RNA sequence: AUCUAUAAUAGCCUCUC
RNA sequence: GAUGAGGCUAUU
RNA sequence: AGUAGUAACAAG
């Protein structure tokens, strides 16, 4: 969706010249470092064999809730579930040559925003963080 | 997730059936004589 | 590095590899490499990490 | 031309050229000096201040927090047992059920120094029980061999069991 | 010293304080003291988990002698302590899913069905009232706690849930128990708070020793006088 | 300001004559 | 008969 | 034969 919600700029010819930064693949509504994500993905899933209570679910707590509504009645292996909670948490952070844009809308699109001498304008689909702009 | 503990695999299974059997019991999910052919079970184990 | 040159100087980039780096390098040397970084370690840690340049230096 | 000695531990020819005579050629050379690598050392600790005390307390962090199932993470591994090449979990669970045979129980403990202390101590038992494979050969005409495997316990020495210990085997990439 | 509790607690006791010890890591030889107050607390804890049975009605009600091993189907009490950590947790989160009840932050000893709550039961030295308001700094009405101790002081909670008899007897045990450890003469034993520093252990044994002390250098007798001069020496120039 | 944190399997690339 | 380490990638 | 190349296949 958000590709196909995308409108196409002109497309320039000359030096660009690209930093190698640490950069968010994908974007993600709510991001949690992969232990957290885990222990919220096991009170989801499997409450009953998820071990201690940690304190640092508690912010998530009202999350958990929603995704237990609605995967009450889901009958898809758990696994598959799993993992698409960690899709949808844990985020994939990766060193990326970039220039000019590091939000994770348009690094999903950088094989086609730029090259080594060729700039493409691209106007990512969807909404944008208050913080980006 | 990698399941943790020091105890033998067939005593963690025993008691997690036998768990799952009492609350089924409690629920209502199991009637009499099923929960009676578990509650058998698990003691021969 | 190129910074870093001294002014008016030359500054020189060697390409190189070793040769028979694995056939020379002795696990002895290993071992006392290790014994040097454990050096504010418990013993037991220092022994632990000993353990295994002193396999590789009577491997078969 | 460094020191040649006999092991006591295994009978082995050893070749040690550390600390051993300087190179008077451009051929290669093992004879790396322990006070030069020592003086190396030390300049890298005082470039780096802390950095040795600081990597020496994370492995001891992590290896106190680390278990064995750690070592089924590798590709094919040398099995003693069988002196083959089996699966890095095989192999491990291999192990471990032989030190089981032979009243070594760390592993059960779950972390990796027990199991560790286990292997330190099997290479002290005078003698060494395990599981290993054998095969039938059978005559199916066509005449070709059919080869059956099957498990059956073995013994070996102690000399035997720390010659395996210590084996690497060798294969072409 | 371990003769006693051999002696006494029965064979489940001793092996379940003994694994509780091993998941918690403590060595049962250098804390004694630990393994005695961990096989009373299990004791207990069974002693009153063996008191009531829920009857088809969901009702507690007495056992007795003559009664067939049929009739006992459910206990009334679930013992959660003298289990491995993840059984124990995994039991209590399922029981607080399956009763509408948040999980506590912390193990339960006990879990009532009549009731729905879980029961942290207490032994203390000292004060029961003390022992008890320290236990209710924790959480305090998330499980209600009883403490019992040596001195015949009980603390239970606000909802009681055992009849007199039981707690009698409870009480007798201890003092039993208390009178036969001092006409034992291991009550001082006990008492000693000797609870030195306890780190991980990696001993050598002589056939690695040995491969050490052979993988030196040219100019090294042994790993011993490796390690000395590695420490000692400055290799400066 | 991504520094933290990160289960497993498989693949591709790089690193004795 | 096909190993160790690092990086990236796909899947559960 | 051939492939191939410091050692193999050309069925087991
Ligand atoms: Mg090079």
């Amino acid at each position: 969706m958000r590709l196909d919600n995308a409108t196409w700029g002109r497309i320039t010819f000359g030096p660009v010249e690209r930093v190698r930064k640490r950069v968010l693949l994908n974007p993600l509504t709510k991001e949690m470092p992969p232990d957290e994500a885990s222990n919220v993905i096991m009170e989801i899933l499997f409450p009953k064999e998820a071990g201690i209570p940690r304190e640092s679910t508690w912010i998530h707590r009202e999350l958990i809730k929603e995704k237990r509504e609605k995967l009450k009645g889901t009958m898809i292996t758990p696994i598959v579930l799993a993992y698409m909670l960690e899709r949808e948490l844990v985020a994939r952070r990766r060193f990326l040559p970039v220039a000019g844009a590091t939000s994770a809308e348009f690094i999903e699109m950088l094989h086609c925003l730029q090259g080594e001498n060729w700039r493409q304008i691209y106007h990512p689909g969807g909404n944008k963080l208050t913080e980006s702009r | 997730r990698k399941p943790v503990g020091q105890h033998s695999m067939l005593e963690a299974m025993a008691h997690r059936l036998r768990m799952d059997a009492r609350l089924d019991y409690e629920s209502g999910r199991m009637s009499k004589d099923d929960f009676e052919k578990a509650m058998a079970h698990l003691g021969e184990i | 590095m190129l910074s870093n040159c001294p002014p008016g100087g030359i500054s020189m980039t060697v390409t190189g590899d070793n040769t028979k780096w694995n056939e020379c390098l002795n696990p002895r040397i290993f071992l006392a490499m290790t014994e040097r970084i454990t050096r504010d370690s418990p013993i037991w840690f220092r022994d632990f990490c000993s353990i295994a340049p002193v396999l590789f230096s009577n491997k078969i | 031309k460094g020191k040649q000695y006999i092991s006591d531990v295994t009978g082995c020819t050893m070749v040690d050229p550390t600390n051993g005579p300087l190179p008077e050629d451009n051929e290669p050379s093992a004879y790396a000096q322990l006070d030069c690598v020592l003086e190396a050392l030390d300049r890298m600790d005082e470039e780096h201040p802390g950095l040795f005390q600081a990597a020496s307390q994370n492995a001891m962090e992590t290896l106190m927090v680390t278990t064995v199932d750690k070592l089924t993470q590798g590709r094919q591994t040398f099995d003693w047992t069988v002196c083959r090449n089996q699966p890095a979990a095989t192999a491990l669970n291999t192990t471990i059920t032989s030190f089981r045979l032979n009243d070594l129980n760390g592993a059960d403990k779950g972390g990796l120094i027990p199991f560790c202390q286990d292997i330190i101590d099997s290479l002290d038992r005078p003698e060494m029980t395990f599981f290993s494979v054998k095969n039938i050969k059978k005559k199916l005409p066509a005449f070709l061999i059919k080869r059956i495997p099957m498990k059956v316990k073995d013994k070996i020495t102690k000399v035997e069991y720390i010659k395996r210990a210590l084996s690497l085997n060798t294969m072409t990439k | 010293m371990d003769t006693f509790i051999t002696r006494n607690f029965q064979t489940t006791i001793i092996q379940k304080a003994k694994n509780t010890m091993a998941e918690f890591s403590e060595d049962p030889e250098l804390q004694p003291a630990m393994l005695f107050n961990i096989c009373v607390h299990l004791e207990v804890c069974y002693v009153i988990s063996d008191m009531n049975f829920l009857d088809e009605e969901g009702k507690a009600y007495t056992a007795l002698e003559g009664q067939g091993k049929e009739q006992n189907l459910r206990p009334q009490y679930e013992v959660i302590e003298g289990m491995p950590r993840t059984i124990a947790w995994m039991v209590q989160r399922s029981l607080a899913q399956e009763h509408g009840i948040e999980t506590p932050k912390y193990l339960a000893d006990l879990f009532d069905y009549k009731t729905k709550r879980f029961i942290e039961v207490g032994i203390t030295k000292g004060l029961a009232d003390d022992y008890f308001w320290k236990k209710k700094e924790k959480l305090g009405n998330s499980m209600e706690l009883m403490i019992f101790s040596y001195n015949q002081d009980y603390s239970l909670s606000n909802e009681s849930s055992l009849d007199e008899e039981g707690k009698g007897r409870v009480l007798s045990r201890l003092t039993e128990l208390q009178a036969e450890l001092s006409l034992k003469n291991l009550w001082q034993v006990l008492i000693g708070e000797e609870d030195v520093e306890k780190g991980i252990d990696f001993k050598l044994g002589q056939t690695i020793s040995r491969l050490r002390d052979i993988s030196v250098p040219a100019g090294f007798s042994n790993f011993e006088g490796m390690r000395s001069y590695i420490d000692n020496i400055d290799p400066k120039g």
